[PDB]
């Protein structure tokens, strides 16, 4: 899976 | 003017969803990940490490158009560990027919490993706000934020498929894509997000909880991460599904029946379909399936990611003081 910013 | 663009997942799991953009002149046609949890328009590049190509690269020498924004470089992380870093061309970008010129266009000189291994994804195209923008000594603006002078309205759309092509829209709402209408929500920038709050939830066909539930609408997350006790909640209506430490979430029988989920908008409800909620075999041919409902604990912020916006139309209002609709489809 993806998680895009921090 | 407008934009119409057509946006396909990249695999049988809807992990993300690539939407082509072209850059240059003659146009390079690589294809993005748009994404509305970020705010840099970044691509593989011939300026990248050999070794780290496996993707359609930008060569900004090879494009008329392309200026070197002078001293500007840039670097950036997500929440799933991976980046990137490099300098900075502007040149003109046009995304489903919508051009923008001056678009700042960052060349990566280096991937981080999870990009080079997707051979799908050729860069990322930032939807946030642009105060989260990596770029130093001066941030630059997103396509958006670059687009809305001449848009018809300053709004996009993101209207995702379940195992099916989507369309994302910029400067008009399109009054066939949806039923019923649109209930609007207010954002808060101060964290740089598409940022807002939930008025509650239900699960299947039981009561609705007016719980506040802050969180963000981002296309670029795969899952829908909410509260611990709003999660909890739902997979206790799920006879197989447990938490599982080493797979990373919730797991379940792949031939269970799943109960729809329900989220408030204001007044107003979006329910998600059980069949949504399966995110699919843990690997080919396996009796266990992922869920697509998870914790937002170990994130820190609550996450309404591709899961949750593909049950809807969403309208991302780009106005001075912004907001956030919502409609069923």
């Amino acid at each position: 899976p993806f998680h895009x910013v921090i | 003017s407008t934009g119409s663009a057509t946006t396909t997942p990249i695999d049988s799991l809807d992990d993300a969803y690539i939407t082509p953009v072209q850059i240059g002149t003659p146009a390079q046609t690589l294809n993005l990940d748009f994404d509305t949890g970020s705010s840099d328009l970044w691509v593989f590049s011939s300026e990248t490490t050999a070794s780290e190509v496996x993707q359609t690269i930008y060569t900004p020498s090879k494009s008329t158009t392309a200026k070197l924004l002078s001293g500007a470089t840039w670097s950036i992380s997500y929440g799933d560990g991976s980046s990137s870093s490099g300098d900075v061309y502007t040149d003109t970008v046009s995304v489903g027919g919508l051009t923008v010129t001056g678009q700042a266009v960052e060349s990566a000189k280096k991937v981080s490993s999870s990009f080079t291994e997707d051979s799908t994804i050729d860069g990322l195209l930032g939807l946030a706000f642009s105060t989260l923008n990596t770029v130093s000594p001066t941030q630059q603006k997103t396509f958006f934020d670059n687009a809305k002078a001449s848009l018809d309205s300053p709004v996009f759309t993101a209207d995702l498929g379940y195992h099916a092509p989507g369309t994302y829209n910029f400067g008009f709402i399109d009054t066939t894509a949806y039923t019923g209408s649109i209930t609007y929500t207010a954002v808060s920038t101060k964290q740089g997000f598409w940022e807002w709050t939930s008025t509650g939830y239900a699960v299947g066909s039981g009561t609705f909880k007016s719980t506040s539930i802050d969180g963000i609408a981002d296309t670029g997350t795969t899952l829908l991460y909410l509260p611990a006790t709003v999660v909890s909640a739902y997979w206790a209506q799920v006879s197989g599904a447990k938490s599982s430490s080493s797979v990373g979430g919730y797991v379940f029988p792949c031939s269970a029946t799943l109960p729809s989920f329900t989220f408030g908008v204001g007044s107003a409800r979006i329910v998600i379909p059980g069949d949504y909620i399966d995110f699919g075999p843990i690997s080919t041919g396996s009796s266990s399936c992922f869920g697509g409902i998870q914790s937002s604990a170990g994130i820190g912020i609550n996450i309404f990611g591709d899961v949750a916006l593909k049950a809807a139309f969403v309208v991302f209002n780009g106005a001075t003081t912004p907001t956030l609709g919502f409609a069923s489809k």
